[PDB]
């Protein structure tokens, strides 16, 4: 069936974590760039989204004091990059400087659109795939768990102690060989239910 | 920690 | 106000030139923006000399930069053709460099020329 | 303690115990002709 | 024989009345000295009587470069006027000595000083900060002077737009790093589509 | 020497925001505020920590006279983190840039410089780091800047001119504060080229002290520098 | 004579330099670091007393 | 971090017992403790040192002393260096 | 053809949505690779003139980022500029004699370029 299918599992958390490195590049770049026209900004807003919304709605600092940021900012900090857009130490750019700083910043919450359907479509995938799974640890810390050992079949036939420490190999065998205390949470210790407990009682 | 430890079983 | 400043007067152009021929015959001088370069990376130039009448003046505008930032005496003369007659050599030359040695035969000589140019920076 | 070492592993402390007696031997060569002063 | 004092902050003219005179004599007497850095001390030698600030960056600029050239702008003159009496002279204290002279020519009843005695309240001032306006509002002083800082020194070079090669060196990272992202992401897509 | 790919250990020097970096040879660092990139192409040491890539740049003593200072064995430096220092002779930002490491995010540098051609790099430099004011104007007339430059931790002098002694007296009654730090580097051939170098740091000495300033050491910056030396002094604006 | 006070002179100068620092003409090519290492807790300035 | 990786160790000694490492080079005395806190970091040379101040990626390792094995100067002084030392012991 | 009869396994209609919607995300960025290199010449043209002409805006604009800016490039002599370009092969025993001079050459251009307020191509253009 089209619907039981792991590959589909592994691919994305993989594609998941390689959006999240190219969209924090072009981040930086953003900040870097347009940084240039307004550097006082990266200071104030930290959230790449944010920081690329403010962009598209002025793309110039005197566009700051009519421009509306309450739908990306709030009161106080939106207030904040209006007084650092006239004090600014920045210097001015072209409209066709402008037009391709607007299409990168248009990359950005693209970018950031698409980031959020694929964690839908993960969770999807992972509540018909192996319903069981998620509805104990979760769909992130779960598909991180197949995909680790490659396929779902390879994870079943794993005794749980394996399941416990599966992300912690460079501290396991470490431990081992050193005559060291060894790991005790892996990959599960972002569990919700890990979480939960406190001191010892994590191990447990 | 060379000192400490000693070298068995060499191949 | 021009970019080629401060510019010798008729009387301080031959005292310039004056030095570089006697440092050329002494193997003091460094002929050439490109040698004056060098000369000013590496901290052994006493002082620039400069042709105003570079075409165009801009490929030698690096220099008053790298000397300003070490510190160095830089001056412009009018002509590149005297420039580079003095300088020894058969072609014209838009920059020298005299380098630094307080066991020359001519240090006298040269601290005298670097006094005045001092002055009209 | 009785340990079970790789070649790469090997090499790297058969080095570093050459290099202190080489720095053991100059070091007491050093004290002793400035203690012969 | 200092009543009123005159400090430029970059964010306005703040105008000072001095309501004790410090020992002239004395003016090096380590004690002397002392009260000027001791803020509880300071404050019974002067107090603050008016505060204007700039409109805005642009107005913060224009009265920068006619302080640094010595000279009187507008809103100078207004808050100078509003605040000395017009009186034999009114002695104002202020930190340039180049000032002076254009400050006696707007107002020929007004006698200006910039002696030691006169530097020494300029420079608790200066030490203070903001800590003498009892709360009025003047800003950051120190953010204020990184602006107005690179405004300054930018002015005096001629920075322009025309010679800034950044946008070469942006675009240049970009565009590999987007080659490197077309490719990775497309060989994906062949691989997704590739199962069907 | 120090090449490319080599490792080196990272620890930290006496002054605070000062570090050495082991191995074969020593190397003078400082942390780079603004990483990634290099001022005047110095070489940079990456240290992964927790993670995070953190940067350092070298200190070359042979570019910097601070750093043959720090070389030669200065006993106290009153540039560190956390204070604000007033830079007179900020050519470029070969050493601001070194100076706004150690005073870091917290710590603010004022750099005066006069000439407009290396005016031009110091802005561009500074708006890399958000802790440098540049200001292009004459040292020799502090009143054109006091709206620009608040009360100073220290003064350091690098001012290659005949008469700088009244240059950093000017600027010291007005910025510096009560036991404030003066450093100034004092190069015998700019002041006085007729009298030997101990004539001139004897006089320059003598005129510090009739600004009150009090000297607390002197260095002389061989084997990096030729008739240099660095006068550390304490402002004692009560007295001496 | 004259060769033995040229090598008693050439004597004296490699001796100066296990006296003191001495300007040696500077920097000559890239910057290779202290050779000879930094020593942290070590000054040598010349204190007012 | 409290057992610290034995690759770090060995590169510690290295610093501390430099002296020895080549004939030709020497040091000034110092006694050199292991800081309280320090980091392990890459140099990255200049662009315009590509052929002056470069090392060739191969040649790169991860540790001091990796590096100081490749040198094949470097291991023939110290096979006859230790030999010499052997046999008067 | 093909399509009639193939092997490939039918997959799901989010998974579908994915694919297409990944491949517009890919779509998107070569069209802004397109504009942006636009930008780039012409950017290049204004702020570099005399070295673009010379040797060309993306070569030209490469070698301004390993200075790591235009008036790093116009400081640097001759030979730096050609070993600044010597890991690219921008500037590439006849060859050898070539790529030097064309660096003596484009070490002037940088100059014209850096120390104008409004360069010209002029003097690239005969360079």
């Amino acid at each position: 069936s089209a619907d039981k299918v792991d590959v589909m599992i592994i691919q994305a958390i993989a594609l998941l974590d390689d959006l999240d490195k190219e969209l924090n590049t072009y981040a930086m770049r953003c900040k870097e760039w347009y940084g240039w026209h307004f550097p006082e900004l990266a200071k104030i807003v930290t959230d790449s989204v944010a920081y690329a919304r403010i962009i598209l709605t002025m793309g110039i600092r005197s566009k700051a004091s009519e421009t509306d940021l309450s739908e990306i900012l709030p009161e106080e900090i939106e207030e904040r990059v209006k007084t650092a857009a006239e004090v600014s130490m920045g210097t001015e750019i072209t409209q066709t400087d402008l037009d391709n700083i607007n299409a990168l910043a248009e990359q950005i919450v693209e970018f950031a659109a698409y980031r959020e359907q694929l964690s839908n479509y993960l969770s999807a995938r992972m509540k018909a795939i192996a319903p069981n799974l998620t509805q104990l640890v979760g769909e992130l810390v779960g598909a991180r768990l197949i995909a680790h050992s490659g396929s779902l079949i390879s994870l079943a036939k794993s005794p749980a102690s394996t399941i416990q420490i599966l992300g912690a190999e460079k501290a396991l065998f470490r431990a081992l060989k050193t005559k060291h205390d060894t790991p005790k949470y892996g990959l599960l210790y972002h569990a919700s239910l890990v979480g939960q407990a406190t001191g010892k009682n994590k191990g447990k | 920690e060379d000192e400490d430890e000693e070298e068995v079983l060499a191949m | 106000n021009p970019k080629a400043f401060p510019l010798a007067d008729a009387a301080l152009t031959q005292q310039i030139l004056d030095v570089v021929q006697q440092a050329a015959n002494l193997r003091q001088l460094k002929k050439g923006a490109n040698e004056a370069t060098k000369t000013l990376n590496r901290g052994i130039s006493e002082f620039i000399i400069m042709a105003a009448d570079c075409e165009p003046i801009e490929i030698l505008l690096h220099l008053p930069l790298l000397c300003e930032d070490k510190n160095v005496p830089y001056v412009f003369v009018p002509s590149r053709v005297a420039l580079g007659r003095a300088c020894g050599v058969s072609r014209p030359v838009i920059a020298a460099s005299i380098t630094t040695n307080d066991a020359s035969a001519i240090k006298t000589q040269i601290y005298a020329v670097k006094d005045k140019i001092e002055t009209l920076l | 303690r009785a340990v079970v070492l790789g070649g790469d592993e090997k090499k790297a402390r058969s080095f570093i115990q050459k290099v202190l007696t080489i720095s053991k031997a100059k070091d007491s060569k050093r004290k002793e002709q400035k203690a012969s002063q | 024989p200092i009543e009123y004092l005159l400090f430029e902050e970059p964010t306005g003219y703040a105008v000072f009345k001095v309501k004790l005179q410090q020992d002239d004599i004395g003016s090096r007497l380590k004690e002397v000295q002392e009260q000027i850095n001791d803020f509880g001390a300071f404050t019974k030698l002067i107090e603050l009587v008016s505060f204007a600030p700039f409109k805005g960056a642009a107005e913060a600029l224009e009265n920068a470069n006619d302080i640094s050239e010595g000279l009187v702008s507008e809103s100078l003159k207004a808050i100078l006027d509003l605040n000395l009496p017009k009186a034999k002279n009114i002695t104002l204290a202020i930190s340039d000595k180049n000032l002076g002279p254009s400050i006696k020519e707007e107002f020929p009843y007004v006698d200006c000083i910039s002696n030691e005695l006169a530097q020494d309240l300029i420079r608790g001032v200066r030490l203070h900060g903001e800590k003498l306006f009892k709360g009025l509002q003047s800003g950051d002083l120190e953010r204020a002077q990184l602006g107005l800082g690179h405004a300054y020194s930018r002015a005096k070079v001629k920075f322009s737009v025309q010679k800034n090669d950044n946008h070469i060196i942006q675009a240049i990272a970009l565009l590999d790093q987007l080659d490197k992202d077309i490719n990775t992401f497309a060989m994906r897509v062949k691989e997704w589509y590739g199962w069907h | 020497g120090a090449r490319g790919g080599a490792k080196v250990v990272i620890e930290p020097h006496r002054h605070a925001g000062v570090y050495i970096a082991r191995g074969k040879e020593d190397l003078l660092v400082t942390k780079n505020m603004a990483p990634g990139e290099s001022v005047y192409g110095e070489k940079r040491i990456s240290v992964e920590e927790p993670p995070t890539k953190v940067e350092y740049r070298v200190w070359n003593p042979f570019r910097s006279k601070l750093a043959a200072g720090i070389m030669g064995g200065l006993d106290e430096l009153f540039i560190a983190p956390g204070k604000k220092v007033l830079y007179l002779g900020a050519a470029s930002g070969t050493s601001v840039s070194h100076v706004s490491d150690v005073v870091g995010p917290e710590g603010v540098v004022y750099a005066v410089e006069f000439s407009h051609r290396p005016g031009r790099e110091l802005i561009s430099m500074a708006k890399k780091r958000p802790n440098i004011i540049p200001i292009i104007e004459d040292a020799r007339h502090p009143q054109k800047y006091r709206m620009l430059i608040g009360m100073v931790d220290c003064v350091f002098a690098d001012v290659a001119q005949p008469d700088q002694a009244r240059i950093i007296a000017l600027n010291s009654h007005m910025f510096l504060k009560d036991q404030g730090g003066v450093v100034i580097s004092i190069k015998a051939n700019c002041i006085d080229s007729t009298v030997d170098a101990e004539t001139v740091f004897a006089r320059e000495v003598q005129k510090l002290r009739e600004e009150r300033i009090k000297p607390l050491e002197q260095l002389t910056l061989e084997p990096y520098e030729r008739d240099h030396c660095i006068v550390v002094g304490r402002y004692m604006r009560s007295g001496l | 004579s004259r060769v033995k006070k040229r090598k008693k002179y050439q004597k004296a100068q490699k001796k100066l330099k296990s006296v003191r620092a001495v300007y040696s003409g500077g920097q000559s090519g890239v910057y290779e670091g202290e050779k000879t290492g930094i020593k942290k807790g070590l000054t040598r300035s010349v204190k007012f007393k | 971090d409290d057992n610290m990786r034995r690759e770090v160790q060995r590169d510690l000694l290295l610093i501390k017992h430099r002296a020895a490492l080549d004939p030709k080079r020497h040091y000034k005395k110092q006694r050199w403790e292991v800081p309280e806190r320090f980091a392990i970091g890459t140099i990255i040379e200049d662009k315009s040192e590509f052929y002056s101040s470069r090392m060739n990626r191969k040649e790169r390792k991860s540790t001091i002393l990796e590096t100081l094995m490749g040198d094949e100067a470097s291991n023939k002084y110290f096979k006859r260096k230790y030999n010499e030392i052997q046999e008067k012991s | 053809d093909n399509a009639r009869i193939s092997m490939g396994q039918d997959i799901s209609e989010t998974d579908m949505e994915n694919v297409c919607v990944f491949a517009q995300r890919v779509a998107s960025l070569a069209d802004y690779r397109r504009q942006l290199y636009d930008y780039l010449c012409e950017k290049m043209h204004t702020v570099a003139p005399n070295l673009s002409e010379l040797i060309g805006e993306v070569i030209g604009a490469r070698l301004i980022s390993h200075a790591g800016s235009l008036t790093n490039l116009s400081k640097q002599a001759a030979s730096t500029v050609q070993i600044l370009g010597a890991e690219k092969a921008l500037f590439r025993k006849n060859k050898g004699r070539i790529s030097r001079y064309l660096a003596n050459k484009c070490s002037m251009a940088s100059r014209i370029d850096n120390y104008s307020e409004e360069p010209s191509n002029v003097f690239g253009s005969v360079l």
